[PDB]
């Protein structure tokens, strides 16, 4: 009776678009396009066109080397076996060398050294995708923004992978290469130095993921609501401010008191997401180097609790 | 304001505040310094 | 791990960070001032002074040569609006003098959007009928509209569906042309539009069902269809008239009936 | 001087100032409530 | 009417309950029926917590801890300095989360927009009521429930987290994680794509939507759109939240011991083992 | 809520369960 | 006196008051049940 | 008195009326089974 | 004095003041109820 | 002096005033009661 | 040097001018309260 | 602003704040490096 | 030489000039003050 | 023969040829360091 | 058959073609190198 | 600026300050080097 704006009724179907032409100097887009009927429920039905320039064919192909290593090295680990390799895949790792070897280059391959390739080709993968978003962004006169988020989510990756290690001169200190493996490594990591629960930092990147989901909820929420008025064509309402932005700004004000515009909403959004890996990436890169205990930390500066505040033996007696 | 004559009465109130505000702030600090000094 | 007394380098970046998230808090705030402000008085429409913390004006260079928006010079809306306070007090609600979907009262209210269409990106109007698009059609397996009943808020008939509007950029539907009883055209946008007999759950189902396909416009009553805003020129809506017709409908989620506008109890 | 007031709104300026100044006094009163010096609540 | 463009919306009518009784604002603040309750909730649910905290080891905002009566306790009502004030603060902000949800809906219905934010906003209040209510109540124990403490509520999740091993080996609480993650991705992305198209360079115009799914067609391959991203967003966000209550609702009541050893299943698969 | 009283709650967890 | 109902109705007035004494009963009771001299369930 | 249904919507009034009713008899007889001295399942 | 109404609207005043009031006397019955000495209910 | 009424609006300066003493007194009134020396429920 | 003043408004740098020196004083005497050589508060 | 007369004016008011404000800070200062020395 | 102020804004180049000279002077005096030699807080 | 690049653009070509002989030759080079025969960077 | 090339566009099968055996001539020698039979370079 | 006297002005007004500026620095510097030398 009432739409709701979830998912498109009635789709529209045409020839591909290819896109605006680039004010730079690019090769050309390769014409592979295709249509989902499925995606234009939600979204867009287009597939494609697509972009391979020097960046995007580096990018591809260094990180095909690095998936190309962790997986032989899986199969290996899993003695060229398919039902061994099923059997085990959440626990096959591609694991970094020990600690006898410090941050040393030069580590026998099955010691070490595919992993340190790995991580090479994956670096340069990535930063290679992220030469090509800001010359994506560049090719067609935008701003620079996104390029900026991916910095920081890079940021959080070297610190994890290459920049503490080398910090530490400690490649076991690294994350490896596995679904179980890497989440074994988090625990470890929070177990060895105290508690990662206290580290400021860790709140700091906990609260901007937190409060980007709760933005994420209420923007979409609004969005959606004012459908009716064209809502979701935001790039006009900020240029040409219609009754759709007065009325989201109206609910917000009368709810909380205070409110964005629809430009200022998604510079709140940006922030939020960019300030999670900051952030995070910043508590990692103290642990160990400058903290190794922030329980200890956290007690030095009043803010660790003790059993006189609060006992958790009742709470795990419940969950035995 | 925007006229001398407001933006000068404006000055003389704020003056006025401020010096009974630092006065009751003197004689309040003279009060703990004679109860509790921190220097020395 | 100590800089100097019991400071050190961790407490150090969280100082520093804290007071960057601060700065940044003021810097969001000064953004989220840029339209709507300054605020003015309740009753008598006194403009306040403005945020010490302001900066300078926000210019946005326009494309197709429409030139520059600057959101802190759009005007005022005008003070007198077409209601009365409930009681006096700051806080009271306006009632609308008249009728609250042809004055624009709540959400029957528009804002003075450009009087010119949008376009796209080479210069071409953005929402124009499904004919005058650049070979766009209705995907084949889905509902074709053209042609079938529309059923208004009070279950009457209204019409029919004689067009289709589409967004030559986004490739969406955006508006419907609706031929009443009386033969008038008017406009009602996709998103006010429920269509019936399209039921994914219903195909899934194994079911041979002659379900009624129709669209159902829940938003207005079959009169009030006979006061939707009209187009100064065929085949092409602007931006102030869009905004007529998308704030027509929606205030009538609150104005076509009494009972839409009074509590549950 | 008086000059001042032709460039900063006096209600802001005010405004301003006073939240600073409650900031400011707050601060400093719970900085001494947390001495054990200077606490004049505890203790008789 | 503070905004330049305020004052035509502040129309009477769109309340569920109360109608003109409280159908009036205060500053910015719309009341409603429902913000009266709020307003009673919340200074309640506050004022009790500071009650309880001066009554407590220290007034040191960090270390405030009001916590749930003992397990030996089970869901009876307890003495206030025994977990009772807990318990009355847990019954004020769900009826304070309630009317919340239930004033978005009157100012939705104000503005003439649908529900979207109250759902949004509601499937959190669930998540919370599964934490604090249900979970306790199917566990049978209101000493189940996290403290009211800034920094003792991560030493609950801490310790309930490895009463299990290690939590990282729930599988729903795994599919929230993706979720919640996916959402801070996507978050990235549209607030940049959004500001780099206001906000261009090299001296060009304000783009259109043409050149959004422009750029995202020469990174990805793939653009959703304009709608399709806020679909997508609402739809990782409340299903991270949905399924951190649902992963949080299985552990202790319907999977009791390590989490780690729940895998073992994959490994009796008659496929590959 | 339950309608017993955590003193009894408890003495019945300590006496009839914990005890015997 | 008669005259508060003059700026308040009663229709609405009435749900509003009869929701709030049901919480407060409800909390009553329940505060009721709670103490060991005024508990009329556990024991006899 | 009949003057109650000329304001009050009759339908509205008997749904919430039976919805707070359901509440209210499911909260009395789960707080009557949890008490041993008013369970009347677990024992003979 | 009278003139605070030529300032103050009677019904917001009123559902105010009496949403504090219920606050406070809430928060100070629930105070006395947590300490042994004002506690009227648990001992005879 | 006077004068600061044509720069301060007087019911938004009052309610301003109002809440910030409230949220002070509660404020004082909780830390007061925190400290044995200066509670005055805990013992007789 | 007057002629800094063609390039930016008074106002404006006044208001960064006075919030950078808050803030690097306020960062003094924090750390300074931080050495036990020059703390001035926890001994006599 | 525009008119160099006032912004003579403006540095005037500016020069004369700013000398009081470092003639404050350097009494400050001397009196606490004849209270404690951090170079000695 | 006086050519560099035909291709960089004198007000932009001055802002970032002074934004990162505060920022490499913070950092120079943090890294002396972590130093022990350096340090002129801890000791007479 | 000449006529493979009536097919393929040889700019295209050569940035792919050449990324693929990056990798190769990072990789030989890599595995030539990580065993102690071919290392000639660890010792004399 | 020639016919091959009727049905099958020789840019996308030659590309497709130089990937795959690039993949499977890098997974034979990795298998090759894992093998202490075989491995070139570990050993004289 | 657009004229080049007004670059003049400008490089002349930032040349004085800047020497100024550095000569404050190298007398702190040379203070400093007296006091703990960090070469030898
Ligand atoms: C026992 C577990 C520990 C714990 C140990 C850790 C450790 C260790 C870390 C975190 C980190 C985080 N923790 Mg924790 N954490 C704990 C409990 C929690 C709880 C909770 C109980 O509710 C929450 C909400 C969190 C939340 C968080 C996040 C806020 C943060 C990481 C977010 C992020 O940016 O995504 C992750 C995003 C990235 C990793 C960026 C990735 C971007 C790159 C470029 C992607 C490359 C992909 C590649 C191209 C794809 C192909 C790859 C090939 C197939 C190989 N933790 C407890 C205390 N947590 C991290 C942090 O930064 O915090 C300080 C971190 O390192
Ligand atoms: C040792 C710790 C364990 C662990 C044990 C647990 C346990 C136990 C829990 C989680 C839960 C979570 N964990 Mg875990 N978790 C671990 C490691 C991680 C890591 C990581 C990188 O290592 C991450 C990203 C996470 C992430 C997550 C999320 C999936 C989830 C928390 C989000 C949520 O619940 O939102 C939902 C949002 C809410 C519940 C908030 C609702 C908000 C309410 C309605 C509004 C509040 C209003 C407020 C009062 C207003 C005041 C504001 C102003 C004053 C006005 N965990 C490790 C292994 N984790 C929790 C979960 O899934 O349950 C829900 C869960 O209980
Ligand atoms: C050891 C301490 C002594 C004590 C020593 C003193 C001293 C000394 C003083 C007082 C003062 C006050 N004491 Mg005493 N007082 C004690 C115990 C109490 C108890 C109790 C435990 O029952 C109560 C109710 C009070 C009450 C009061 C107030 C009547 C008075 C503050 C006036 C005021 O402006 O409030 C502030 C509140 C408002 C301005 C708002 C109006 C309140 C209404 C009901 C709304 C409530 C708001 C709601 C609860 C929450 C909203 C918060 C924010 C608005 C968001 N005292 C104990 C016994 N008391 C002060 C006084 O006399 O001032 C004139 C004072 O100097
Ligand atoms: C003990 C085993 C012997 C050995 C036994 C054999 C046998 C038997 C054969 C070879 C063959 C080859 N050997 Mg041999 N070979 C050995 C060691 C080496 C070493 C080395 C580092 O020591 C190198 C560089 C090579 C090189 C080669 C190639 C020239 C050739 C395989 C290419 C091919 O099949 O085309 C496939 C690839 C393409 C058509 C396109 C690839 C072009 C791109 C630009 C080059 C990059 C390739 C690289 C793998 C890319 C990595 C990125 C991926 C995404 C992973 N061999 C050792 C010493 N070798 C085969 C041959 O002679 O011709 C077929 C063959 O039959
Ligand atoms: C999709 C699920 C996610 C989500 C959704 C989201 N949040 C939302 C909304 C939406 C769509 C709103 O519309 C709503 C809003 O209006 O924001 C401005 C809101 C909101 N999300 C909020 C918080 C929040 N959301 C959280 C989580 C999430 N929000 C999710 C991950 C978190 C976490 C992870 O903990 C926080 C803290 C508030 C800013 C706001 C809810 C406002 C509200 O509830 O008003 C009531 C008024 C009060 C004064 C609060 C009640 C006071 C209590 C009675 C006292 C305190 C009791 C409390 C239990 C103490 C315990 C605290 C300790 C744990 C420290
Ligand atoms: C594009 O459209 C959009 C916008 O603008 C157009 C937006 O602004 C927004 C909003 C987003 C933002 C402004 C960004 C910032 C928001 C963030 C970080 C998330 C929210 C988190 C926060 C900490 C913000 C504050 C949250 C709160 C709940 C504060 C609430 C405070 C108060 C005092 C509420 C008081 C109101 C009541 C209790 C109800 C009414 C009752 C009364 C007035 C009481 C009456 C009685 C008495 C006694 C006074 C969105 C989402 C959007 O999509
Ligand atoms: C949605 C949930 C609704 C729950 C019922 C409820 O919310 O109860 C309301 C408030 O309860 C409250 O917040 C306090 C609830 C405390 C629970 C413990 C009752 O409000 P009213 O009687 O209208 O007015 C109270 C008068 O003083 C006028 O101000
Ligand atoms: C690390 O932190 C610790 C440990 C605390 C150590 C460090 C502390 C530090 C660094 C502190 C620094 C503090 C500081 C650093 O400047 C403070 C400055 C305070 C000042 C300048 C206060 C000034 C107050 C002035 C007041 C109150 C004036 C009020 C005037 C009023 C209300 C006038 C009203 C008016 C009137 C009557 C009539 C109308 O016609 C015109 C009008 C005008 C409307
Ligand atoms: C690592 O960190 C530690 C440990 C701290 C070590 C390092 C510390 C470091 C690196 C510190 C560096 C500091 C620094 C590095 O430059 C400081 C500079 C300070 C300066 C330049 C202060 C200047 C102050 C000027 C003031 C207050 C002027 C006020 C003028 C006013 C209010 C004038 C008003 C006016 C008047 C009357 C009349 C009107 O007509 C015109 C108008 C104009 C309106
Ligand atoms: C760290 O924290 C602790 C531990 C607590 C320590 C620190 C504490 C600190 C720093 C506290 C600082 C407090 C402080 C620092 O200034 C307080 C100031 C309080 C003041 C200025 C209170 C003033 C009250 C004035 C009142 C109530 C006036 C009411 C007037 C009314 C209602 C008039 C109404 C009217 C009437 C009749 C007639 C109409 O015709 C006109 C009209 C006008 C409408
Ligand atoms: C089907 O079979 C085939 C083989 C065809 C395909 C197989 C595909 C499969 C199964 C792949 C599976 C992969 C999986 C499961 C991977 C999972 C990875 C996870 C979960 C990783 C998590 C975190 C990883 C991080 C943070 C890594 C960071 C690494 C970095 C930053 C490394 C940097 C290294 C550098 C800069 C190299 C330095 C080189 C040096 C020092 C020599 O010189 C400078
Ligand atoms: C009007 C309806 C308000 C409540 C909508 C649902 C809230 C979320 C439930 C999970
Ligand atoms: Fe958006």
């Amino acid at each position: 009776a009432t739409y709701q704006n979830i998912f498109t009724q009635v789709q529209v179907t045409g020839p591909p678009e290819m896109g605006v032409p680039h004010l730079d100097g690019s090769e050309g887009r390769v014409e592979l396009t295709g249509h989902n009927y499925w995606l234009g429920k939600i979204g867009q039905a287009q597939i494609g066109p697509i972009y391979l320039g020097l960046l995007g064919t580096i990018s591809l192909t260094f990180g095909a080397a690095a998936i190309m290593i962790i997986g032989l090295n899986f199969w290996a680990q899993a003695g060229w076996s398919p039902q061994t390799f099923m059997r085990e895949f959440f626990w096959l790792s591609l694991d970094p060398p020990g600690p006898e070897y410090g941050f040393s280059p030069f580590v026998p391959l099955n010691e070490g050294g595919w992993f340190i390739m790995a991580g090479a080709f994956l670096t340069i993968a990535v930063l290679t995708w992220w030469a090509r978003t800001y010359t994506r962004a560049k090719a067609l006169g935008m701003g620079m923004h996104i390029p900026w988020a991916f910095a920081s989510a890079i940021w959080l990756f070297l610190v994890l992978g290459f920049i503490r290690p080398m910090l530490l001169g400690d490649w076991s200190e690294a994350v490896p290469y596995g679904i179980f493996s890497h989440l074994d490594w988090t625990n470890n990591f929070s177990l060895r130095y105290g508690n990662l629960f206290y580290n400021p930092f860790h709140a700091l990147s906990i609260v901007f993921l937190y409060g980007s989901a709760v933005l994420f909820a209420m923007h979409g929420a609004t969005i959606l609501a004012l459908g009716r008025y064209g809502g979701e064509r935001e790039i006009e309402q900020i240029t040409d401010r219609g009754t759709a932005a007065e009325r989201g700004a109206l609910f917000w004000r009368w709810v909380m008191g205070f409110n964005a515009t629809f430009e200022s909403i998604h510079r709140w959004a940006w922030w939020f997401a960019v300030l999670t890996t900051l952030t995070g990436g910043i508590g990692i890169l103290i642990t160990g180097t400058v903290v190794d205990n922030w329980y200890l930390w956290a007690q030095e500066h009043y803010y660790a609790p003790e059993t006189f505040n609060y006992d958790p033996s009742g709470a795990i007696a419940g969950s035995t | 304001y925007l006229t001398p004559e407001e933006a000068q009465e404006i000055h003389k109130g704020f003056m006025g505040t401020f010096v009974l505000y630092v006065a009751i702030a003197l004689v309040a600090h003279a009060l703990m310094w004679a109860y509790k000094p921190w220097f020395g | 791990a100590y800089i100097v007394g019991t400071f050190d380098v961790a407490e150090l970046a969280f100082l520093l960070f804290f007071g960057f998230f601060i700065a940044l808090v003021f810097y969001l705030n000064r953004e989220s001032r840029r339209e709507g402000y300054p605020l003015e008085d309740e009753q008598t429409g006194k403009i306040h002074p403005g945020s010490l913390f302001d900066g300078d004006k926000k210019a946005f260079q326009l494309p197709h040569g429409r030139g520059t928006y600057v959101p802190e010079n759009v005007a005022r809306d005008d003070i007198n609006v077409p209601g009365v306070r409930s009681f006096r007090s700051a806080g009271a609600p306006w009632v609308p003098t008249g009728d609250p979907m042809k004055d624009g009262m709540g959400p029957a209210a528009w804002a003075n959007r450009s009087k010119y269409p949008d376009l796209t990106f080479d210069g071409r109007p953005r929402i124009v009928p499904i004919a005058q698009s650049h070979e766009l059609i209705i995907a084949p397996n889905d509902p074709q509209l053209i042609g079938w009943p529309v059923m208004a808020a009070d279950k009457k008939m209204v019409g029919k569906v004689s067009d289709i509007w589409v967004d030559q950029a986004e490739h969406m539907i955006r508006y419907l042309e609706v031929e009443t009883t009386t033969g008038k055209k008017v406009l009602a946008p996709m998103m006010v539009a429920s269509v019936h007999g399209n039921s994914l759950i219903d195909a899934l189902l194994p079911i041979v069902e002659d379900k009624p396909k129709f669209v159902e416009i829940d938003a207005i009553t079959a009169a009030q269809f006979e006061d939707v805003p009209a187009l100064e020129t065929p085949g092409i809506i602007t931006r102030y008239e869009e905004d007529r017709v998308q704030a027509y409908f929606g205030g009538g989620y609150m104005y076509a009936m009494p009972e839409r506008a009074e509590p549950w109890l | 001087m008086w000059r001042i007031w032709f460039y900063f709104d006096i209600r802001r300026a005010l405004v301003a100032l006073h939240v600073g100044l409650a900031v400011l006094a707050f601060t400093i009163h719970f900085i001494l409530l947390s001495t054990d010096r200077y606490n004049w609540l505890e203790r008789a | 009417a503070l905004l330049s463009f305020e004052r035509k919306y502040r129309v009477r009518g769109g309340t569920l309950i109360g109608g003109d009784l409280f159908d009036f604002w205060v500053g910015p603040f719309y009341v409603g029926f429902f913000g009266v309750t709020t307003a009673i909730s919340a200074l309640l649910g506050t004022a009790l917590i500071f009650a309880a905290a001066a009554q407590g080891p220290t007034l040191n905002p960090w270390l405030i801890s009001i916590n749930p009566p003992s397990i030996e306790a089970g869901l009876a009502f307890a003495p206030l300095s025994e977990g009772g004030y807990w318990q009355v603060i847990t019954a004020c902000a769900v009826v304070a989360f309630s009317s919340w949800v239930l004033r978005q809906a009157e100012i939705s219905r104000k503005l003439g927009m649908s529900y979207h934010v109250p759902i949004a906003f509601g499937v959190a209040v669930f998540a919370y009521v599964t934490l604090n209510v249900i979970r306790p109540l199917w566990m049978g124990a209101w000493g189940n429930g996290f403290p009211y403490g800034i920094w003792t509520h991560l030493d609950w999740v801490s310790n309930v987290g490895y009463a299990f091993g290690n939590f990282h080996y729930n599988p729903v609480h795994m599919l929230a994680i993706t979720f919640f993650f996916t959402n801070c991705l996507a978050l990235a992305l549209h607030g940049g794509l959004v500001l780099s198209a206001v906000n261009p360079t090299g001296g060009t115009d304000v783009k259109t939507p043409e050149y959004e799914d422009t750029y995202f067609r020469d990174f990805i391959g793939y653009s959703v759109g304009t709608l399709g991203i806020h679909r997508v967003g609402l739809f990782l966000a409340l299903n991270a939240g949905f399924w951190s209550a649902i992963c949080i609702v299985i552990s202790g009541t319907l999977y009791v011991g390590s989490w780690i050893e729940f895998w073992d299943f994959w490994k009796k698969i008659p496929i590959w083992s | 809520c339950s309608g017993n009283t955590a003193s009894g709650n408890i003495a019945a967890e300590q006496a009839a369960q914990e005890a015997a």
